RNA sequence: UCGGGAGAAAGGUCGCCCUGAGCAAUCAGGGCCGCAGUGAAGAGGUCCAGGCGACUGUUUAUCAAAAACACAGGGCUCUGC
RNA sequence: UAGCUAGUUGGUAAGGUAACGGCUUACCAAGGCCACGAUGGGUAGGGGUCCUGAGAGGGAGAUCCCCCACACUGGUACUG
RNA sequence: UUAAAGGGUCCGUAGGCGGUUUAGUAAGUCAGUGGUGAAAGCCCAUCGCUCAACGGUGGAACGGCCAUUGAUACUGCUGAACUUGAAUUACUGGGAAGUAACUAGAAUAUGUAGUGUAGCGGUGAAAUGCUUAGAUAUUACAUGGAAUACCAAUUGCGAAGGCAGGUUACUACCAGUUUAUUGACGCUGAUGGACGAAAGCGUGGGGAGCGAACAGGAUUAGAUACCCUGGUAGUCCACGCCGUAAACGAUGGAUACUAGCUGUUGGGCGCAAGUUCAGUGGCUAAGCGAAAGUGAUAAGUAUCCCACCUGGGGAGUACG
RNA sequence: UACGUUCCCGGGCCUUGUACACACCGCCCGUCAAGCCAUGGAAGCUGGGGGUGCCUGAAGUCGGUGACCGCAAGGAGCUGCCUAGGGUAAAACUGGUAACUAGGGCUAAGUCGUAACAAGGUAGCCGUACCGGAAGGUGCGGCUGGAACACCUCCUUUCU
């Protein structure tokens, strides 16, 4: 508006709140799972999505989504969370890297092998 | 008032929009200098300095074409304002209408145009610009 | 503040040039007179906000004139405030 | 409840001699003595939380001093000389 | 985060430090800062620079160079 | 204006902006010179690694700062002058503009007295209710409280809230015009001050009608409501307290320009026509707007100042 | 037998209002009951830095004394100020946790009612006060951001 008003109090710039916050601004974070279960999407989708409660190394409890099919993910397993939410499960805001320290990859996968951690046949 | 120069430009703009013939603005040294510059550049037909007032009047005749009138003054605006004064040396003069318009610049010598002052290499304060 | 033509002529002649009804000194004297003669009415009509606001407006006008005098001539300001008992 | 709580709580000096600044007082520097210097006697223990009663006050002389009575304040009702 | 500071503000004489100075001491006065942000809290080494952007701007301060601070955590002095 | 956004309204402190002419300085502004703005890095040009990356050299850049010399058009400062802005004075007027004190009538309620008998009241229909202890109805008188039919309205006044029976006193404000007078004394205005519908709170009166809550009757499957019969606080007065509204023109305050038609309010000039200021409505051109619409009393074209807005919910919520 | 279209049902046209458009057999509101999530209050519990007021205070620089070593200097020995560290007392900031408790967002769309959207069947909304299982009801004031209707009782003038 007025130049005098701008000189008195200028324009306020906001901070642009981040997307992935509970991983300490790191690309990947190691964690241990405590409860691997299945949830439902909101609507109108109908499925049984596989999620796991992961406790990261910085003391943060998050819900991660297991991509693909075929995994072990016992009650205690070392997983590597990377990030990336889903628009179906309310609360799950992270993903697990397939091919990490303890998590399994995929078998019979030939198209998207860089993802899902699959070796070249 | 708050800006006699802004009023002088606004009266001309309103008369051009309303398709008038003459304007009877109040007078002052700066307004007379601007009127002389505009008449030398060819944006107005004629001007008369009318006496018999405590301040004096300036009667300006606006110019239109003899067919498809199309007033030659399309946009006459200000750059310096009483709330923000903008000065510039002889390197930051504007480029009004890509060299096709005029920019009045009050210089240390007098009132000149943005192109007539860059040759003299003097700066000053940009007052207004006309297309 | 019952102001008559004779009272105004007297309050202007007291400061000089009774025909000079535009002098800042005479205007300040008139304002002070009709403020002193109104703050007393406001003591028996304490619920007369309509005249309280007019008294505030007169105070504002007198303060504007006093500021004009202060900015133009520093001596006349002191003289007028000392003779009229204004500014606390 | 703006008055209190509150001396809240928690701490420091105190003797004798000399010098100086000082309004008598007192203060500031040194030195000396003893386990101890307001060297004896007299002079608040404090804090936290709850029940009752706002408070000062009065009460079973001679086993009960209180949460009991009173109290300022609030209310209903009677009374025209 | 609306009051802060009691050697604090100024002065007079000494002690001083390479050197002026409340740097320190003795005496006198109550001053000094504060809405143009004192004080208090959080964060952070600063710059030349790097990325981006038509530009105005915005975001960081690795590697190269300059300045400052530190050497297990703190204090003190000697030699020079 | 209707998408998020004009403070409820004025006064005013700090601050921001400044009518015309003229003299002086040159602080801002402009130009030149000297010093500096390290090296490295980016860009340009040119050479050596077979090209490139890389390296060497040169220029530009480093938008900046200090000293000095000039110009004076614009802003700031000092001095002087002017009336157009502003204010004061004089004459004609203008109003539900405020505060205080008196006073009038109609109507409702109650009481007394006279007449008189079976209903009155209410609803879409009923009932609760008052009545043979004489109601409703009518006449005369008395008591008390609140509000003012006709005038009366896109009227008028007030900064806003708001202001209506009549009279007086004490004030305030506004408009026009032959005057006279001062000479920029002006606009806005964060903190701040004052006023501020109704409802609400404290103390003391008053209480006719209305009536939150509440009690009965009725409707409904139910009716903590709409409907009916009563009714406390309140509505009223004298001192105070809070400071909220769809406090709305959902449109901040100034100044200057830009087509008309048609009413009306108060002035001036007019023997009438009609003309010119100050307010108040309607139609509409250009112009604005996403459109609805606005349109000389702008939401049209400019300048100054203040407040506010930055997806919805959470939320005007939590904490202080 | 039919006086007739004021009512019941269905259909057509014009205008009007709409928060509906798979189009009122629409949309949508609130409480209660069952889960998941994050954030407040709270008797208490447990910490983290920094500040201030006292006591004690190592080494070290700088003063006093120095009756003992030395021929003078000087030193030994006592001792004073300053100050790391330790102890103590009351507060300020801030983190975690806690029986219980208030409200918010979703889940399958469970129970109860139909408050708003048409004149939404009592027009709606704003401020305020009271009341009620709940949406909500009522009193006072204000707005149209509401629909349907929407020109009039007196007809004409003398200075009272």
């Amino acid at each position: 508006p007025t130049i005098q008003q701008l000189v008195r109090t200028g324009r306020t710039q906001i901070t642009k709140k981040s997307k992935s916050v509970a991983l300490d601004s790191c690309p990947q974070r190691r964690g241990v799972c405590t409860r691997v279960y299945t949830t439902t999407p909101k609507k109108p989708n109908s499925a049984m999505r596989k999620v796991a409660r992961v406790r990261l190394t910085n003391g943060n409890e998050v819900n991660a989504y297991i991509p693909g099919e075929g995994h072990n993910l016992q009650e205690h397993s070392i997983v590597l969370v990377r990030g990336g939410r889903v628009k179906d499960l309310p609360g799950v805001r992270y993903h697990i890297v397939r091919g990490a320290l303890d998590t399994s990859g995929v078998a019979g996968r030939t198209q998207r092998r860089s993802k899902y951690g699959a070796k070249r046949p | 008032y708050t800006d006699p120069i802004a009023d002088y430009l606004t009266r001309v703009r309103n008369a051009v929009a309303a398709n008038h013939k003459v304007v009877e603005i109040p007078a002052s040294n700066l307004k007379k200098e601007i009127t002389k510059i505009l008449f030398d550049q060819g944006y107005i037909l004629s001007y008369k300095f009318e006496q018999n007032t405590v301040q004096g009047s300036i009667k300006i005749a606006l110019k239109y074409d003899k067919d498809t009138k199309e007033p030659v003054i399309k946009d006459i605006q200000r750059i310096s304002k009483p709330g923000l004064r903008k000065y510039a040396g002889a390197a930051k003069l504007p480029r009004i209408l890509n060299g096709l318009g005029i920019a009045i610049v009050s210089t240390s010598k007098g009132l000149m145009t943005g192109k007539q002052a860059k040759q003299l290499n003097v700066g000053g304060e940009v007052i207004c610009y006309v297309y | 503040m019952y102001l008559t033509k004779e009272k105004k002529e007297e309050i202007f002649a007291q400061h000089g040039d009774a025909k000079n009804t535009g002098k800042a000194e005479g205007q300040i004297a008139l304002f002070t007179y009709r403020i002193s003669h109104l703050t007393e009415h406001l003591k028996k009509n304490r619920h007369d906000y309509n005249t309280e606001r007019s008294l505030v407006l007169l105070v504002g006008k007198r303060r504007a004139l006093l500021d004009y005098l202060k900015r133009k001539d520093i001596n006349r300001y002191r003289e007028i405030i000392k003779v009229l008992n204004i500014r606390k």
